[PDB]
């Protein structure tokens, strides 16, 4: 009898956990939609037809959406218990008739200033212009880094001779997915390594890297992206892509949690 | 969030009509069976009365 | 889940998606009436500014 | 098992299959009303990720 | 590209209305079948009581 | 201004037909369930009567 009675409690607790995960995933869905809208706005801002005023307007919209993301993170709750602001840690839902058979669920901070929502930015000190082309013998750029698995990776990209800076950025984007390359107004090559594919600083080597003279890395997040400049919009596109991948990964974790818990409910009923 | 909150609040506050209906029928059958067995057990004193003679 | 009479989540799902579809219908019908894809800054504010300047 | 007066295991099986069918029915209604096969990641997580990227 | 990407996303994210309506109808009929089975099952204690006493 | 004011008044004074029809259906099912339970409950005093005497 104790078992039977406990099995029902376990079913009740499993349903409660499923409800909590569903609420968190709905809030996540909304944050994903807001992030996609912000990505479209930043992509629009990066175009050269806009003057300062259109960039300021897009920045106002992006600030509004950023405040909305922060509000969603800080206000979403399950019966007054906050979920996506980071104060909710791993909680063990008990889905067994006997103690010790609980399953821990962790939900992560969804604020736009979270580390996980951005990455590192490296901006070349030497800017190029329209007539600049890649020279022979100074076309190779090597990124030495390590992914979130810890593996050491060395990506050597040999840019084509005669390429201008934007063709170089496009080539770098095509050759690898570990970093995102873009160009600002001054012709400086910006490189973004999101904190979901790169751990620590990125080392630059080669003739092209020597010619560009990449500077130090600055930590960028969705809370610190601004599109009043071409380079700002280009970099916020990559920042929002990183944030979208992070949020989608958390949504996948919650969905797997819910599927496991539905299977547990069926088994416990049986 | 409101949809999810209502879905959660069901699973704690709302009635599982199937389960409660089954429990109601079980309780009525149990009560009728106890009423009948009490009605029969009321016949013990007349068995004690027939002890005379 | 559990046959109940009080909360109808499926009804809330249908209502939410119905209101979304109705909002999309109203937006599309307004755009068709005016002939302008930007009738407010909530559509695309920067586009509104540049189109107004043009 | 024999004549039993206070527990109904057959009723329990009926309720379990009824709740399973009810879940499936709500999922079907949500999919029809929304028009999307994937509304939550519990439907298809990798599919949700690839569809969002697309 | 955009057209091809939309077509790709339809094959993954969009729902198949024919298959979904068929599944919904099947689920509804299964639900009423289980409801009828439960209604007929609730009378087992009734039969036990009507057996005797 | 008149259009926006009418739209605002819709959100406060007008009724949500979908939500109201759902509420009416829920209330009708609840009322019928209470009617059935009352009709079944009125058969408690006669059960006590049929217990004995």
């Amino acid at each position: 009898n104790v078992q039977s009675r406990g099995l029902d409690v376990a079913v009740r607790n499993a349903n409660d956990g499923i409800s909590i995960a569903q609420t968190a995933e709905g809030a996540m869905n909304e944050t994903t939609n807001i992030l996609q809208r912000m990505r479209d706005l930043s992509l629009q801002s990066a175009n050269g037809s806009n003057s300062k005023s259109e960039r300021v307007a897009i920045q106002e919209e992006i600030t509004a959406l950023n405040d909305e993301l922060n509000r969603i993170a800080e206000t979403t709750s399950f019966g007054g218990n906050k979920l996506l602001n980071g104060t909710f840690s791993t909680k063990s839902f008990q889905i067994g008739a006997d103690n010790g058979e609980a399953v821990m669920l962790t939900l992560k901070d969804m604020r736009s200033d979270n580390r996980m929502m951005g990455g590192t930015s490296y901006v070349a000190a030497e800017g190029k212009d329209k007539d600049w082309k890649v020279q022979a013998g100074a076309n190779d750029i090597t990124f030495t880094l390590k992914d979130i698995d810890g593996n050491d990776q060395t990506i050597t990209v040999n840019a084509k001779e005669g390429d201008d800076i934007e063709e170089v950025a496009t080539y770098i984007n095509g050759q690898t997915d570990m970093v995102k390359a873009s160009v600002n107004e001054k012709g400086q090559l910006q490189i973004f390594a999101g904190n979901n594919k790169v751990t620590g600083d990125v080392a630059f080597s080669g003739g092209l890297a020597g010619a560009l003279n990449m500077q130090a890395g600055t930590a960028e997040t969705v809370d610190t992206i601004d599109v009043t400049s071409v380079g700002g919009a280009q970099q916020s596109v990559a920042v929002i892509d990183s944030a979208l991948k992070y949020v989608d990964s958390h949504r996948a974790e919650l969905g797997a949690f819910q599927n496991r818990f539905n299977h547990a409910i069926s088994n416990l009923d049986n | 969030i409101n949809e999810n909150v209502n879905a959660s609040k069901s699973r704690i506050k709302d009635t599982d009509f199937a389960k409660e209906t089954t429990a109601l029928t079980k309780s009525q059958i149990l009560s009728q069976a106890s009423s009948s067995v009490l009605a029969q057990a009321k016949q013990a004193p007349n068995a004690a009365l027939s002890l005379l003679g | 889940m559990a046959v109940n009479v009080n909360t109808n989540v499926a009804a809330m799902t249908a209502q939410r998606y119905l209101t979304g579809a109705t909002n999309a219908q109203q937006t599309s019908m307004e755009r068709l009436s005016s002939g302008f894809k930007i009738n407010s800054a909530k559509d695309d504010a920067a586009g509104l500014q540049i189109s107004n300047r043009l």
